[PDB]
RNA sequence: GCUCGCUUCG
């Protein structure tokens, strides 16, 4: 119920997708465009806020050829999520040799 | 305050609201935000049909 | 002295605006609570509650203030036709003469759809139709183009092109605008009239 | 005890006079180099039509004052001049002009142009939307004319005046002027005899 | 009314600095250096600090008590 | 004249039919001696933002 | 050339006299031809690290080379608002008398921080106000204000008249439920700053009250946000565009920051150079001077981002990033995993 | 070959009218082969210009040299031989005013393209012999390469 | 049976502001619930009910019948009363924040790349907006670098989809033009659209605004219906405010403070012109001063002293004007007409 | 609850 997918009109096109997302902000929204905008497949990424009461974002996607625009999705949230675990551990890394090098 | 300026030409009704306004460019032309406390006592009668 | 002066202009304005206020607002309330019994009718005459006719017709011709494109006229001749001649482009199509647009546009007008519109805005019509053929002639002239279509720079036909399909579009669509133009028969013409002039 | 929301009137000590119109997070608030995020960002389009330069000299003296620890003085015809705020804000590794490098933080970006920052002495005033929020029902009438009272505290319903009429009557909307003025105001179904009338 | 625990703009614990700036005030220090000594930076707690009036003890003089 | 703030020291134990007070009031950064001459920064009607 | 505009407007922002330019990350498949800047993460792997150049309590101070802004904002953002602590959300009040307002003593109270880790705790579900062990923390703070009976005659101070008419934040008393006692040790459970002074008070004058704190995020209420100013800057590198020598050199050192450009005798005479530019704050003082505007070249790095992270004292900061990337590695996973229940 | 028309151009100002634009600059050129003037908007911040600059130019119809006009949409991550790789600064817009000369009241022969790329105007001005092939709503590309 | 129901979403309502000059002053919008206190709407109405959001209290009424809520959305309809009777010019136009907005982004020097454009186009994409394609307009220069202009983004919001029949033209002047240009001005001042694309000029009031006709919201309502212009006036309005933040406009104490030439060319003209007053004094204290036709001696000295000052105001005005340099936030607030002109900014 | 006066608001 957080993550919907949209097609672009009554056709089922799945070379334009959007998917609205549920308690999300810029953050998630402004990672997620700037880790999939680098796909080459991606003819346009776009994240949009509908309103501020609300908490939801709307994320919208068209590749070039014949790709379902949800597998740029989830390849652009796997690089996301390998890109945070290697920032973790280098920021751990660094924060324990400082700790080493200063005792 | 006569009959006719103040009770016949212009007279005062109910079911309306007063509020102050704020700027909202999320909204159409055509669309006006209402807050969800004036909503809940401006009622409208609608008949029940099929 | 320059602060006390400036405060002096902006008190000024200050109580001009606030007697304006109230004078505006008792010369709106006379004007509409004169002017409110008007209406115009379906017989395209402008009568009063009682039944006697103010006018003929509206303005003389009888156009909606509200849909009036030009200063005080219905159309801009040579807007139209520039917004007629760059949504339908026929590349398909050769150019027209002065003597061609003028047959064509004879032809076009004398149909029964153009019989109800008024007069003055068809003489109008072939006056704005009269300048753009003389307009036409005169680049022809300038740049010796030649009426049989057969000049070896086609450029030349790019400086003033028109089609018969482009003629045709210009001038239902001045039809148009011309019959929605038109004052809608109920309209409280006088209490509009009024607020216009308050305002 | 209330806390501010939209619709609360707000003034800045400089006849600006506003009303708030959103409340965003601070994480989408832009931030300095410091560190800083805004409180209250103002639309600069009020300062041509108005020419408030005086709001600028006020924010530059204050932003001085708060990084020497000093009180600057906005005396009539007189005062700390420019030259002085300009000395103390070069002084403290400030820019001599207010405007600061800014990122905007929904974008992460920094901005094309600088933003100018500084302390400004808001005051709120008294007119909130809490207390001019009005709603009427159906709710009680007067016994002379049986229509809607007038005051709030009264909990009386809004009035459609001479000149709303004219244009409703401009409009054309006859039913909507018949609802309005009879059906919902004042209705009421009286005996008439047909003989005397 | 009494010293804020929070800074509006960054939200800085400034409540716990009051008292000592106090001492600062009873001591030779100045407003820069004592608002310096105690550790801010930026000016927004600067402006927290020195445009505070403590109206506290002047409501305590009308107190029941 | 319509500014919110403090009215006075024994603001507290007055009570009125309408009082609008402010929960941290602050004396302004850039005051003019009219406001010391009045001793308004005692009693401010305001905060600095 | 062209090829150095091209470099740098994809790896500088330069920052002009009336105007910034070159602001918007561009290094994307497509935008640019003799570039492939499609993703690879190897050459990320490669190209980033993180330098720590100061660490103390409560504040931290590193440089990571190699992310973009939109990563960096994300992770700024998160450690503003997307970290949950714990804090004061209910107050139970007995007997009152204190001249401050109830609200305002609970708005006060909502503010302080507390030094329990948030990592041990669960957020509570949707009602359930009484709170459980595992959910909820309970502060206990009784202050009776009375005259002191050993005083001098005058005593002017309030210090030597009253007992307790500070109502500070070391008087509040953690009071354990269920098995809390033996999970945490004694003195861990505590106000942060210890310091913080609530409320004034008189003598007759009590404050008696009972504190319900849970777990939230800063996104919620500002309460909630375990970083005092959390924030990042681009790495500046000020370079001169020809040598400057002279009495004008020590104008740079007057323009920049007294930190940054240096002075120095290489042939008896003196001429500037940049020692750190880390310390420029960018003041943009250079421009006033009309002949030293066309010598220096005012510039950010686009792919090197300072972060000072100055926190509350609820948990070190590196600790602090850690749960920010691990937040963002949640959200990740969660959207991951409803994407796959919906395919 | 879409080509249209290909000439070598040298400058004679670079802004008559001031430092209007940062970004954006309006040369003025002049042709060997022709008398064909040329008033063109540039953008000096990725192409620097100078003013003793001579540069070929050539309006194309399509970038493709093997005549395919197929330009439905434009991929800038696809690699394959264009007109592009043989030129250094290529833009793209549409030939959307014609107009003739009025200076010459009588016997003129001087025509006048104004294409918009993106709002970057374009006035190539001179004999129509050398502008056939252009037509009102047209979309064109233009290649320009500096030269020795 | 008669159910008395909550106000809903798409409830015709009519809204007003007490103050009444002309009928635009109340108009029949449809409801939408906010969790706030306030009633809000789109600012580019704020010209019909003449509002400034300094404090105005708005009345909001709810028809009881079905016959006048159709006829309130019909004849009160907002698309369907863009314009005012009184000349037909339309009122419901762009607004401050909205004519700054796209006249700096409709400027030259604007380049963006891929993602910004991208990120611009879709933040419009919300509502009714949502199921149409996005039609990426091809880039303008893209050997060097691929970049989109601003004018391209602009005229995106004219015609979204490919489906979209809107074939937007307008051929005028701006407010800046030279006069000499004719589409080649050096101010690029000279508006023409074709198709829907934005071909030459910057947008300002004159274009954007609700002056009087030319605007392309006007033509765009005479030519396509009213559903149309409703649909490009909220492209504009969810548009402009997301590229106006990104790129950040502020004004400070430095972009009003005068220059050197400045300073001395207003200290020549204020000595000139208390000369010749000085002179004019002393012609008509002491002998006999040129009388002006239709008026005394001393109305004639009033009116060359006024003339003198007048002398001084406007060439210190043009001097400021000339020393003043570009990208000045009250300059360029005055070029596109949002707020302000070249007065206030010359007394200020 | 009626009236009047002051006061503010746009
Ligand atoms: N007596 C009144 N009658 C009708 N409308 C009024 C009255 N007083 C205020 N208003 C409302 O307030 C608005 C007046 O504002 P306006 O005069 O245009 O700006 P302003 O008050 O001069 O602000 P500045 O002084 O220019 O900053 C217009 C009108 O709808
Ligand atoms: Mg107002
Ligand atoms: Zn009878
Ligand atoms: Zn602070």
């Amino acid at each position: 119920k957080t993550a919907l997918e949209m097609v672009q009109a009554a056709g089922t096109d799945r070379h334009c997708v959007t998917f609205v997302l549920h308690e999300e902000d810029h953050t998630l929204g402004n990672s997620l465009r700037y880790m999939i905008m680098k796909n080459p497949e991606v003819e346009f990424c776009g994240y949009t806020t509908t309103h501020p009461s609300e908490s939801k974002i709307n994320l919208r996607i068209q590749t070039r050829g014949t790709l379902p625009a949800v597998e740029p999705f989830q390849r652009g949230l796997n690089e996301l999520m390998n890109v945070c675990q290697h920032v973790l551990d280098k920021f751990e890394a660094s924060i324990k040799d400082y700790k080493d090098q200063k005792a | 305050q006569g009959r006719f300026r103040g009770n016949l030409s212009g007279k005062r009704v109910d079911f309306s609201g007063r509020t102050v306004i704020s700027p909202d460019p999320n909204l159409r032309i055509d669309e006006v935000a209402v807050p969800v406390h004036v909503a809940k006592i401006l009622t409208f009668p609608e008949k029940v049909n099929k | 002295t320059e602060f006390f002066f400036h405060t002096m202009a902006g008190r000024e304005g200050l109580v001009d605006t606030a007697v304006k206020t109230a004078e505006t607002g008792y010369m709106q309330r006379r004007l509409v609570k004169s002017l409110e019994d008007l209406c115009s009718q379906y017989d395209l005459t402008v009568r009063s509650s009682t039944g006697d006719i103010i006018q003929f017709i509206y303005g003389g011709d009888g156009l909606d203030p509200a849909a009036m494109e030009g200063k005080d006229e219905p159309l801009e001749f040579k807007r139209v036709l520039d917004n007629i001649k760059a949504v339908f482009p026929c590349p398909s199509e050769p150019a027209l003469s002065k003597n061609e647009l003028i047959l064509t546009t004879e032809s076009i007008m004398k149909k029964s759809e153009f019989l109800c519109c008024q007069d003055s805005f068809l003489q109008e019509i072939k006056k704005f139709i009269k300048g753009v053929s003389e307009k036409i002639k005169k680049t022809r002239d300038k740049y010796g183009i030649n009426d049989n279509g057969t000049t070896e720079p086609r450029v030349l036909y790019q400086l003033d092109r028109i089609t018969p399909t482009q003629v045709e579009k210009f001038l239902e669509t001045c039809r148009d605008k011309y019959m929605r133009a038109q004052m809608e028969p109920g309209s409280a013409v006088g209490a509009l009239c009024a607020q216009s002039i308050g305002e | 005890t209330r806390r501010p929301e939209i619709g609360d009137k707000f003034s800045s000590r400089h006849g600006q006079k506003g009303v708030c119109g959103l409340i965003v997070p601070q994480e989408d608030m832009p931030f300095c180099d410091s560190g800083i995020c805004p409180d209250i960002i103002m639309n600069p389009h009020g300062f041509p039509s108005r020419m408030t330069v005086g709001k600028l000299i006020e924010l530059l003296a204050g932003k001085a004052g708060v990084l020497d620890g000093r009180f600057h003085y906005g005396t009539a015809f007189g005062g700390s001049k420019v030259k002085d705020v300009c000395e103390d804000l070069v002084r403290h590794g400030y820019n001599y002009l207010g405007k600061d490098y800014v990122t905007s933080g929904i974008t992460g970006e920094p901005l094309e142009a600088y933003i100018y920052f500084g302390p400004v002495y808001y005051q709120k005033l008294k007119h909130m939307v809490l207390d001019k929020m009005h709603a009427r029902a159906r709710g009680p009438r007067a016994v002379l004319t049986r229509q809607p009272t007038e005051g709030r505290s009264r909990d009386g319903g809004l009035r459609l005046g001479e000149m709303e009429r004219d244009c409703l009557i401009g409009y054309g909307a006859s039913m909507l002027l018949l609802e309005r003025l009879m059906i919902s105001s004042d209705a009421f179904e009286v005996d008439v005899c047909g003989q005397c009338g | 009314m009494i010293i804020p625990v929070r800074c509006f703009t960054c939200g800085k614990i400034v409540g716990n600095k009051w008292e000592a700036y106090l001492g600062l005030l009873q001591a030779e220090y100045t407003e820069g250096d004592a608002l310096d000594a105690l550790g801010l930076k930026r000016y927004c707690c600067r402006r927290m600090l020195l445009a505070h009036v403590d109206l506290i003890e002047k409501l305590l003089n009308y107190a029941p008590l | 004249k319509q500014a919110m703030g403090t009215i006075g020291y024994n603001q507290r134990n007055r009570i009125d039919t309408l009082m609008y007070l402010l929960a941290y009031p602050q004396k302004p950064m850039v005051k003019t001696k009219t406001i010391e001459l009045i001793e308004f920064e005692k009693l401010p009607a305001g905060q600095n933002a | 050339a062209a090829s150095q505009a091209v470099e740098e407007m994809r790896s500088r922002v330069v920052l002009g006299e009336f105007g910034v330019r070159n602001v918007h990350t561009t290094d994307f498949p497509g935008n640019y031809s003799g570039y492939d800047d499609a993703w690879d993460q190897d050459r990320f792997e490669k190209n980033f690290r993180v330098d720590v150049v100061h660490m103390d309590e409560n504040s931290l101070e590193f440089d990571m080379v190699g992310i973009d802004a939109a990563i960096a904002n994300a992770f700024r953002r998160i450690l503003l608002a997307e970290v949950p602590t714990m804090a004061v959300e209910k107050v139970l009040v007995y007997n009152n008398t204190s001249i401050v307002q109830d609200e305002i003593l609970a708005h006060r109270l909502g503010l302080i921080p507390i030094h329990a880790d948030p990592r041990l705790f669960e957020y509570r579900n949707q009602g359930d106000e009484e709170g459980t062990e595992i959910d909820t923390l309970q502060f206990r703070l009784q202050v009776r204000c009375t005259r002191n009976p050993h005083a001098a005659k005058d005593s002017s101070d309030p210090n030597e008249l009253y007992v307790n008419h500070k109502v500070y934040t070391r008087h509040m008393t953690w009071i354990p439920l269920g098995n809390q006692a033996d999970l945490f040790p004694e003195g861990t459970i505590r106000p942060v700053h210890d310091d913080i002074l609530i409320a004034q008070l008189r003598p007759g004058q009590e404050i008696d009250l009972l504190m319900h704190c849970v777990k939230g995020i800063g996104k919620d209420h500002a309460k909630f946000s375990p970083v005092a100013t959390a924030s990042y800057r681009l790495l500046p590198d000020i370079t001169l565009l020809e040598p400057v020598e002279g009495e004008a050199a020590e104008e740079l050192s007057r323009c920049f920051s007294p930190g940054v450009i240096e002075v120095q005798e290489v042939q008896g005479k003196k001429v500037a150079r940049v020692a750190n530019p880390r310390l420029d704050t960018f003041s943009r003082e250079i421009f006033r001077n009309e002949k030293l505007k066309k010598v220096v070249r005012l510039a950010r790095v686009r792919d090197h981002y300072i972060f000072s992270v100055e926190s509350t004292g609820v948990l070190p900061p590196d600790v602090l990033v850690s749960e920010a990337i691990k937040v963002l590695m949640g959200k990740c996973r969660r959207f991951l995993d409803e994407l796959d229940a919906v395919q | 070959a879409g080509i249209l028309f290909e000439d070598i151009f040298d400058v004679k100002d670079i802004d008559p009218e001031g430092k209007k634009f940062d970004r954006v600059s309006r040369l003025h050129c002049e042709s060997e082969s022709f008398k064909m003037d040329l008033i063109l908007d540039v953008n000096i911040q990725i192409y620097p210009v100078d003013l003793g600059d001579k540069f070929r130019l050539v309006i194309a119809s399509t970038l493709y040299e093997d005549g395919t006009l197929d330009d439905g949409e434009y991929n800038p991550t696809d690699d394959r031989p264009s007109r592009a790789d043989q030129f250094e600064y290529v833009m793209y817009g549409k030939v959307y005013r014609i107009e003739g000369d009025e200076t010459s009241t009588e016997a003129a022969t001087r025509l006048s393209a104004y294409v918009s790329y993106g709002g970057l105007l374009m006035r190539l001005q001179g004999d129509a012999n050398n502008l056939h092939g252009f037509e009102v709503d047209s979309r064109v590309y233009l290649l320009m390469k500096k030269l020795a | 049976d008669i159910v008395e129901r909550h106000l809903i979403d798409g409830d015709v309502v009519l809204f007003n502001r007490q103050p009444s000059l002309h009928k635009l002053s109340i108009m029949a919008h449809l409801a939408r619930v906010k969790p706030h206190r306030t009633f809000r709407f789109n600012e580019c109405v704020c010209t019909p009910y003449n509002a400034d959001f300094d404090g105005d209290e708005m009345n909001l009424h709810l028809p009881q019948t079905e016959e006048a809520k159709a006829e309130a959305l019909v004849l009160m309809g907002t698309k369907a009363n863009l314009v005012t009777p009184r000349n037909g010019e339309p009122l419901i136009a762009a607004i401050q924040d909205f004519l700054t907005g796209a006249y700096l982004l409709t400027l030259k020097d604007t380049f963006f790349d891929r993602a910004k454009a991208c990120q611009i186009i879709a933040s419009i994409l919300v509502g009714k907006d949502e199921k149409i394609k996005v039609r990426l307009p091809p880039p303008t220069i893209l050997k060097p670098v691929t970049l989109w202009t601003g004018k391209q983004i602009f005229s995106v919001i004219l015609r979204p989809s490919d489906d979209n029949p809107v074939r937007a033209n307008l051929r005028t002047k701006g407010k800046q033009y030279c006069g000499k240009g004719e589409d080649l001005c050096a101010n690029d001042s000279y508006v023409t659209i074709q198709n829907s694309e934005l071909m030459s000029g910057s947008m300002d009031k004159g274009t954007l605004g609700s002056g009087s006709k030319n605007n392309i919201f006007y033509i765009l309502l005479r030519d396509w219906g009213q559903n149309e212009a409703a649909d490009a006036m909220s492209r504009l309005a969810r548009l402009a405010p997301v590229y106006l933040s990104n790129r950040g406009f502020s004004i400070g104490i430095g972009d009003v403070t005068p220059g050197q030439g400045l300073l001395k060319a207003k200290y020549e003209l204020l000595n000139a012109g208390y000369k010749k007053c000085d002179e004019y004094i002393e012609a008509l204290n002491t002998g006999k001063l040129q009388q002006q036709p239709g008026c005394t001696a001393e109305e004639t000295l009033e009116a060359l002293i006024l003339k003198e000052l007048s002398v001084i105001r406007d060439h210190a005005g043009s001097a400021c004007l000339r020393e003043l340099d570009k990208s000045n936030s009250p300059l360029t607030m005055a070029l596109c007409g949002s707020k302000g002109s070249f007065i206030n900014i010359s007394q200020m």
